[PDB]
């Protein structure tokens, strides 16, 4: 939906309210996301580590 | 059709207190799990 | 068929009750929980403990 990034995606557990499209951890980053098209939450995790 | 109603009777005001009543959604952001300001 | 009047005295009123408040600018502490949802919150102005 316009908001660029950089990572993996994965199958959430978490469940949005309907006014709801993004999530958002303590440092702010988006850390899931709705797909717009399937309706499904995704986790949207870095890449590097370690 | 607008009327001027009668059959009242006169009291004051009454106050209640309210009990952290009152509080909203400030976004449509998801948060889980934080405290947040 | 109770209320005789004419049309302005002819009248029951009902049961029911409202409150009215209003808002100020204050800055809050809400809670969320693991699912979510808003569950308790501190008003950071009220006393010296919150
Ligand atoms: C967006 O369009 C896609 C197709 O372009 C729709 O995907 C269909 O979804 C139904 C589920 O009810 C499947 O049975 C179809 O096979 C899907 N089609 C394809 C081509 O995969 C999707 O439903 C549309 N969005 C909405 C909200 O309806
Ligand atoms: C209901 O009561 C009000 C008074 O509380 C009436 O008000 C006046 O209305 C005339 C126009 O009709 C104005 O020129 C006056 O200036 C108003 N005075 C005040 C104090 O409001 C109103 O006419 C009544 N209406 C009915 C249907 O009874
Ligand atoms: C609310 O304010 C009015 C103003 O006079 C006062 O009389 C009343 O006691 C107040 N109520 C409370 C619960 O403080
Ligand atoms: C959400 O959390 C509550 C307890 O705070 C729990 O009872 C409920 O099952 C949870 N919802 C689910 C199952 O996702």
């Amino acid at each position: 939906n316009g908001l660029t990034g950089t990572g993996v995606l994965t199958e959430s557990n978490k469940k949005f309210l309907p006014f709801q499209q993004f999530g958002r951890d303590i440092a702010d980053t988006t850390d899931a996301v709705r797909d717009p098209q399937t309706l499904e939450i995704l986790d949207i995790t870095p890449c590097s580590f370690g | 059709q607008c009327v001027n109603l009668t059959t009242r009777t006169q009291l004051p005001p009454a106050y209640t207190n309210s009990f952290t009543r009152g509080v909203y959604y400030p976004d449509k952001v998801f948060r889980s799990s934080v405290l947040h300001s | 068929y109770l209320t005789p009047g004419d049309s302005s005295s002819g009248w029951t009123a009902g049961a029911a009750a409202y409150y009215v408040g209003y808002l100020q600018p204050r800055t809050f502490l809400l809670k969320y929980n693991e699912n979510g949802t808003i569950t308790d919150a501190v008003d950071c102005a009220l006393d010296p403990l919150s």
